[PDB]
Parts: C-alpha cells; structure tokens; sequence
C-alpha cells in the first residue's frame, strides 16, 4: 500500500491556551476530604498549546488540506479532539518510525479498541483506510495504509474501546475527548476522558482528571510520533478520501508540583501548580 | 434490444441536433437513464448519467431530459470529432438486468 | 481516479472450448465496487451481461444467457473469472469489463475494461 497525499501547507500552528486542563491521578491511593501535592509530568496551566489542523476545509469549494505531521514526543504528550464524527483512532508512537525500533501502535475499527507494541513499517503519510466490503456489506477498514509490515512483534492487548460515542445530540456536546500519554519507567500509562463541550472549538475553564486506562510494561523510549485517521473511498462525481472535517489539540507535559484537591466524594476538582 | 432509437443521423457541423430512445414505464419510467460513446473499435465512453450528470471530462454542452417513457440526450455543438454511436440505457425490472437500445451511429455533415 | 487491467488479452479459442475473463483492477480494492459485464458483437449494438446487483446482494446473471457463463471474485488479487461456455455461432465477440458503484443504485458502467474479443 504505502498510498501517499502530502499536499503542501503547515501555516502557523493555531495555538490556545489551556486553562485548568491535564490533571491526571497522580497515585492509586483514594483520597477524600485531603490535599496532596506531588511534582510530576503534567501539562502545566495556562501553557502554549498547539491547536492542529488535520484535514482541513477553508472554503473555496472543497480544499481539504492534510497537514498531520510527525510530532516529537519530547517529555510527555497530551492530546484533545472533539470529533463528532470519528476520524480519528489512534497514534503511530515509535522512535524511528520505522523498523530498527519497537512501534507503539493504537487504532479503533471498535468493536473494541486493541493496542499493538511491534515493530512495523510506516509508511510516508500513514493512516488507516476504509472502505466498503460488500459482503456482509459492512465497512471494513484497511489497516496497511497505514504501514505495509507487521512482524517481529513484540506486544499486543485489547481492550473496551478508548474512542467512544454518544451522539444523538446534534452538537452541544462535541464529545470533547482527551488521552494524556506517559511514557516513564517500562510503564507507558494512557488516561482518558470524556466531556460535552457547547463552545465553538477551544476549551472550557473546567477541570478534567482522566483515571489511569491500562498500565502497560512497555521498555521503549518513544521520542516522536504522528496521529491516525479514518478515511474512505467515495464514486464518480465532479485517490478519494477526506471524511468530514478533522482537528485535535496537542500539548507537551512538563514537571510541576501541583497541590491536588480531593472532592468529598473523592474526585479530584481543583489543581494547582 | 428492447428499447427504441435510429441506426443513424447525420447533420451540418457546429450545429445543434440531438438524440432521443424511446422506453417504457417498465424501463425509463421508473429508473434512471444512461448514454455511451464508443469510436469504431474503441472503448465505450459513458457520456451523461441521469440524463443530468455530467461524468469528469464530459464538455458541458451536453444535456438531457426524461419525458415520460422518452429520454433525450441532449448533443449541442457538433465537431468534426463528434460521429461516433451513442447508446441508451437504463435499468429494467422486467427482466430485471441492464438493458440497452441497438445504438444510433452521428454523422458529423 | 482509478484504471483498470484488461479483461482477459487476446483469448482466441477454436471451436469445441470454453473461456475465463479475468479483469483486475488498480486504484481501488476488488470487493468495495461492482463489476458488470456487456456483450459488444462488432458492427453491431450492446448486450448486457454478468453483472453484480446493488440490491439483494447477489451477483446477477442475464437471464437470456444465465447458466452458460458464471463469475467468482478473488478479493486480494482482484481476479474476477468471467466463464463463458458451449460456444456457438454469434456469441464471438467483445465482451466488456464494466462496473458500477458498490453503494449501489447507480445504472451507469463507469470506467470499464477496453474491451475483448473472443472466439468459437
């Protein structure tokens, strides 16, 4: 496969600011009614964000415009979507990119979400291809559009899946969804969250504390990666890809001491550094 | 075959002339309707579908239009490279397959 | 946005033989679109052939020549054997690689195979 689009554009990044966001749990130890402060990796508040654009429209007619580039890992990664119609499924997370090291390697068909650790081939403009099979007439999608390889691999999970929709709400929700990314110690941990959203795009002032998903014994320094996507095919009318419109938000973590407050119920509210 | 349209036409170049297949209700009446091109010995280029859709290359001075059972393909103006046989189509639930008339071959005059 | 590969070659067979048509594809994968097939006799008109139906999901057979030809697909290597049997008299002639859309509902063939004779 290896199927390319580059296109031509980066603009200047849109950035925002992120208020009171990036508050993960710190321990596993359930604390109610009690104030603990550690330094850790977090995404500090008030810090420049990179708002991105993935396929993007401005009007003309049509333009779509793919600009995902592959991103450095540097200390930690948070990411943000809202994605009311799912493009998005996972990240290519490696070093290399290439073979010659591991691949973190997360997609979403779902049914369930499954999480692969191996050592792949990426392509040039990875991304997962869909299309229509015709038989059981169902959408299947073609995961080597992404990388042509698969072999040597190391790890390999399932699990319920991370992306998750609602719907029915015809916006007012968004479904704004978050996954904070650490990469520490043979323990690569994913949190996640999910949060209705009525603004334009950018984020509210509440908080958002994501649980610790799977604590995974991963052993692999990931210094660069590049988000995925879901496209298709469509027929003739005046290669074919592009669903809908796509844009995410990205910010590097950073070590800070944050005071977290605990809820009587026990979930953390306010953080500050 | 089952549908209705000339062996030939022929008319002056750069004017403007079209070609009509007469159907059924059985066949264009409820379903849409296609026309195709093909040179002596080539490959048959689809030329409108809908009878209002132009496909990607198509000049624009083509159109159509479906009167009850009859479907004109509009052809507007003619050059020296348009002779060629145009064909009509449209799905058929009768025998329920794809069925065409036996073609009408332009002459560019 | 997408070529095709030819539908057989040259297939010249004598009579007393049958013939397979194989039409590939490129730029899409086989089983996300519909091929179809039309008999072409040359100095004469189309006759349509084959064929997948968008409804009921079957892979449809003109009823005036079903059961003389069948069709099986190979969805990884795109081969689609189109085999024509007991040749008679007229039926020496161009028969056409077509397809329409896998959505369906779509009467049009849309890029097609170039077209190849066969032989009784």
């Amino acid at each position: 496969q290896c199927v390319n689009l580059t296109t031509r554009t980066q603009l200047p990044p849109a950035y925002t600011n992120s208020f009171t966001r990036g508050v993960y749990y710190p321990d596993k130890v359930f604390r109610s009614s009690v104030l603990h402060s550690t330094q850790d990796l977090f995404l500090p508040f008030f810090s420049n964000v990179t708002w991105f654009h993935a396929i993007h429209v401005s009007g003309t007619n049509g333009t779509k415009r793919f600009d995902n580039p592959v991103l450095p890992f540097n200390d930690g990664v948070y990411f943000a979507s809202t994605e009311k119609s799912n493009i998005i499924r996972g990240w290519i997370f490696g070093t290399t990119l290439d073979s010659k090291t591991q691949s973190l390697l997360i997609v979403n068909n779902a049914t369930n979400v499954v999480i692969k650790v191996c050592e792949f081939q990426f392509c040039n403009d990875p991304f997962l291809g869909v299309y229509y099979h015709k038989n059981n007439k169902s959408w299947m999608e073609s995961e080597f559009r992404v990388y042509s390889s698969a072999n040597n691999c190391t790890f390999e999970y399932v699990s319920q899946p991370f992306l998750m929709d609602l719907e029915g709400k015809q916006g007012n929700f968004k479904n704004l969804r978050e996954f904070v990314f650490k990469n520490i110690d043979g323990y690569f941990k994913i949190y996640s969250k999910h949060t209705p959203i009525n603004l334009v795009r950018d984020l509210p002032q509440g908080f958002s504390a994501l649980e610790p998903l799977v604590d995974l014994p991963i052993g692999i320094n990931i210094t660069r990666f590049q988000t995925l996507l879901a496209l298709h095919r469509s027929y003739l009318t005046p290669s074919g890809w592009t669903a809908g419109a796509a844009a995410y938000y990205v910010g590097y973590l950073q070590p800070r001491t944050f005071l977290l407050k605990y809820n009587e119920n026990g979930t953390i509210t306010d953080a500050v550094d | 075959s089952v549908l209705t349209q000339a062996p030939s036409v022929s008319g002056a170049p750069g004017q403007k002339v079209t070609i009509s297949c007469s159907g059924s209700s059985s066949n264009i009446g409820n379903n849409y309707v296609s026309w195709y091109q093909q040179l002596p010995g080539t490959a048959p280029k689809l030329l409108i579908y809908d009878n209002n859709k132009r496909p990607s290359g198509i000049p624009d001075r083509f159109s159509g239009s479906k009167s009850g059972t009859s479907a004109t393909l509009g052809i507007t103006g003619l050059q020296t490279g348009d002779e060629a046989d145009y064909y009509c189509g449209t799905w058929d639930s009768s025998l329920s397959a794809v069925v065409f008339g036996g073609g009408t071959k332009l002459t560019v005059l | 946005e997408v070529q095709l590969l030819e539908q057989s070659g040259a297939e010249v067979k004598k009579p007393g033989a049958s013939v397979r048509v194989s039409c590939k594809v490129s730029g899409y994968t086989l089983p996300e679109v519909a091929m179809h097939w039309v008999r072409q006799a040359p100095g004469k008109g189309l006759e349509w052939m084959g064929g997948f139906d968008p409804e009921d999901g079957e892979t449809m057979y003109a009823q005036k020549f079903q059961g003389r030809v069948t069709m099986t697909e190979d969805t990884s290597t795109d081969t689609a054997y189109m085999e024509l049997s007991s040749l008679r008299s007229e039926d020496t002639a161009v028969y056409y690689c077509a397809t329409t859309t896998p959505f369906s509902s779509s009467y049009w063939f849309d890029p097609w195979g170039q077209g190849t004779l066969v032989t009784v």
